[PDB]
């Protein structure tokens, strides 16, 4: 579920996911269509790709079983919909935590006015 | 699509509307557990089960069309999946302007240990 994304992105970047992530990009944030503007951007648009996949799997509410040790994030789930949930947002925060450094305030919030380009393609 | 979203919860309550629905109670936005808090919360909530109720495409992504005609949001043109997407869209952005009056300040930005497990079922 979303709670559980925004602790795997705080233990990958440091960041609070709610003041940061969740308002990026056209992807990151409320976009989902455009161009993904930077590699922070296109974690996210994998990790929407990915969501679609297991799109009957309900993301947003699926409480699965993950723990970080060792400073990794393993995701324990036998049952399908809920691992596969979460290993996306398991690669999606280790790509966001990849791409920290070129992290840009400049997206934040930028979605509403622009992210018209032709979409990308899951 | 939440580009889509953002743009019916703006044009339903105000410019800037939408950042107030980023992260709000166990279901706005972010998070995914839990009792929905209130109003508010809850219309978020149906709106979860609604996008868990569509099969084929992505509820983030897909691009669906509508209008605001004289001020309300109109859905028009969709099929299928789009058709689905956008109605609950338009019923949760009229939730939020219906619920406005009791949006309460400090139920943004709650972690997830405010927010536990219940039975609470679509």
């Amino acid at each position: 579920n979303l709670f559980q994304f925004g602790d795997m992105i705080l233990q990958k970047t440091g960041k609070e996911a709610v003041h940061s992530y969740a308002i990026y990009g056209c992807y990151c944030g409320w976009g989902g269509q455009g161009r993904a503007q930077d590699a922070t951007d296109r974690c996210c648009f994998a990790q929407d790709c990915c969501y679609g996949r297991v799109n009957d799997c309900n993301p947003k509410t699926a409480t699965y079983t993950y723990s970080r040790e060792n400073g990794d994030i393993v995701c324990g789930d036998d049952d399908l919909c809920l691992r596969a949930v979460c290993e996306c947002d398991r690669a999606a925060a280790i790509c966001l935590g990849e791409n920290v450094n070129t992290y840009d305030k400049n997206y934040e919030y930028y979605s509403i006015s622009h992210c018209t380009e032709e979409s990308e393609q899951c | 699509n939440l580009f889509q979203f953002a743009k019916m919860i703006n044009g339903k309550l105000g410019a800037f509307s939408v950042w107030n629905y980023i992260s709000y109670g166990c279901y706005c936005g972010w998070g995914g557990q839990g009792t929905p808090k209130d109003a508010t919360d809850r219309c978020c909530f149906v709106h979860d089960c609604c996008y868990g109720r569509v099969r084929g495409c992505n509820p983030k992504l897909a691009i669906y069309y509508y209008s605001f005609k004289k001020g309300n949001i109109v859905c028009g043109k969709n099929n299928g999946c789009l058709r689905d997407i956008c109605e609950c869209d338009r019923v949760a952005a009229n939730c939020f302007h219906q619920n406005k009056n009791t949006y309460n300040a400090n139920y943004k930005f709650l972690s997830s240990s405010r927010c536990r497990q219940t039975g609470e079922k679509c």
